[PDB]
């Protein structure tokens, strides 16, 4: 069991404490969801590779550009997030999370992950987007912005019903273990 | 953690903290309060139990078994006396404020309704100007501790078993050295999440709504302060890389 270190950034909106509680528990919490994740140690074992993932959230550094970075040294996969019921976090992606990323994580791969897909075709959603001109982010859009990025990969999940859920933090693990 | 501590914290949420017969007497918005509130207090005791590994088994582990060179261990460790006197005191606070609350006959049944004025007065005055100074001293010396602590593991045989028979135990598989470093520096910016969700559940009482506004407010200052007061030290950097920074 090797250990490797991953990372989640992307906006507050995008999920990605939820994300990583979800992950965690093998379970969306029934009684509580906590508002905050400390840290964790995952045992995953991906095509045969026994690894001990380390798990860290980002969630209250986005406003402290110096206090942020603290959390990149020695990062091994990056997992960045946005929200399918938000363009707006998608637009935030190649302005400043990207750039944040490749200067302080250099050559580690990144993994673009489109939270919430539970959401793409749930009619409350699409009505409060249509306000603002807007819809859930397209599947062909999500593949496109982590095309652009230069992003190790493109993947979707759902906190909510755990959809995916695993597939990306096995993703992850096998990206973090690459040359 | 003392034991009584960690059994009081022991449950998920302050919902299942709470006897079921003392949780069905509090409408829906008190117990959404409490079990924020309470995730507050967890969090926090398990803040001070990873300073707690880090002065007594690590720092402390290190002066009495291994022959380091004089300012090694500072430099892996820079201001954690200071930090573990800070939340060791926080801790105490939020704890007697939740002992004083408990039912007659219950060492679990209790609810706080007054928290605002405890994180007015931590976020204020001398307390907040110590927390700023530390955590400005802590955060610049991150990447210097980092650094060291490398080096010592890759180079120093007896440093690489040291780490490898303290941190063995499966309750230390959160807690390497360079885990526990980056727990405390999250720790702050956990904050105004939590105080923010414990806001929203606190309009019941206009002075409690004001209270942790003001609050809130105090702890955003605390964080502006310390993110402008960050410079990363390097070991072995040049005048001249500084003043041209
Ligand atoms: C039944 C669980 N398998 C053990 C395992 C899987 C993956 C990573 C691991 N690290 C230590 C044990 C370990
Ligand atoms: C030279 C340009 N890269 C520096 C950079 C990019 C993105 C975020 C950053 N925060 C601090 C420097 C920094
Ligand atoms: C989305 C609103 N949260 C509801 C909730 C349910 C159970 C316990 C809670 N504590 C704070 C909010 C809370």
């Amino acid at each position: 069991a090797i250990r490797k270190k991953l990372v989640i950034v992307g906006d507050g909106a995008c999920g990605k404490t939820c994300l990583l509680i979800v992950f965690s528990k093998d379970q969306f919490p029934e009684v509580y969801v906590p508002t905050v994740f400390e840290n964790y140690v995952a045992d995953i074992e991906v095509d045969g590779k026994q690894v001990e993932l380390a798990l860290w959230d980002t969630a209250g550094q986005e406003d402290y550009d110096r206090l942020r970075p603290l959390s990149y040294p020695d990062t091994d996969v990056i997992l960045m997030c946005f929200s399918i019921d938000s363009p707006d976090s998608l637009e935030n992606i190649p302005e400043k999370w990207t750039p944040e990323v490749k200067h302080f994580c250099p050559n580690v791969p990144i993994i673009l992950v489109g939270n919430k897909k539970d959401l793409r075709n749930d009619e409350h959603t699409r009505r409060e987007l249509a306000k603002m001109k807007q819809e859930p982010v397209k599947p062909e859009e999500g593949r496109d912005m982590a095309n652009r990025i230069g992003a190790f990969g493109y993947m979707e999940c759902s906190a909510k019903t755990k959809d995916g859920v695993r597939e990306v933090f096995e993703m992850a693990t096998r990206a973090a273990l690459q040359a | 953690s003392m034991e009584m501590d960690e059994k009081d914290f022991a449950a998920d949420s302050w919902s299942l903290a709470v006897d079921s017969s003392f949780l069905q007497q509090h409408k829906k918005e008190v117990m959404k309060q409490q079990d924020v509130i309470y995730e507050l207090i967890q969090t926090e005791l398990h803040h001070v139990r990873t300073l707690k590994i880090m002065t007594r088994l690590f720092r402390t582990g290190m002066l009495e078994e291994l022959h380091l060179e004089p300012g090694v261990v500072q430099g892996l460790f820079p201001c954690v006396d200071e930090l573990s006197d800070i939340h060791t005191r926080f801790l105490s606070q939020l704890l007697e404020r939740r002992r004083q609350a408990l039912c007659p006959g219950s060492t679990r049944n209790f609810v706080i309704h007054r928290l605002g004025d405890l994180l007015i007065s931590q976020f204020s005055g001398p307390s907040a100007e110590q927390m700023c100074k530390t955590y400005s001293e802590f955060c610049s010396r991150h990447s210097k501790a980092l650094k060291l602590y490398k080096e010592l593991y890759a180079r120093d045989k007896r440093f690489q078993q040291f780490i490898r028979k303290v941190t063995r135990p499966a309750v230390l598989k959160r807690h390497g050295v360079q885990e526990c470093i980056l727990l405390v520096t999250q720790r702050i910016t956990k904050y105004p999440l939590l105080i923010s969700r414990i806001l929203q559940h606190s309009h019941g009482i206009e002075e409690e709504r004001q209270d942790l506004t003001t609050a809130l407010g105090l702890v955003k200052e605390l964080l502006s302060n310390v993110d402008e007061g960050i410079y990363q030290l390097e070991k072995g950097a040049r005048l001249q890389e500084i003043y041209n920074r």
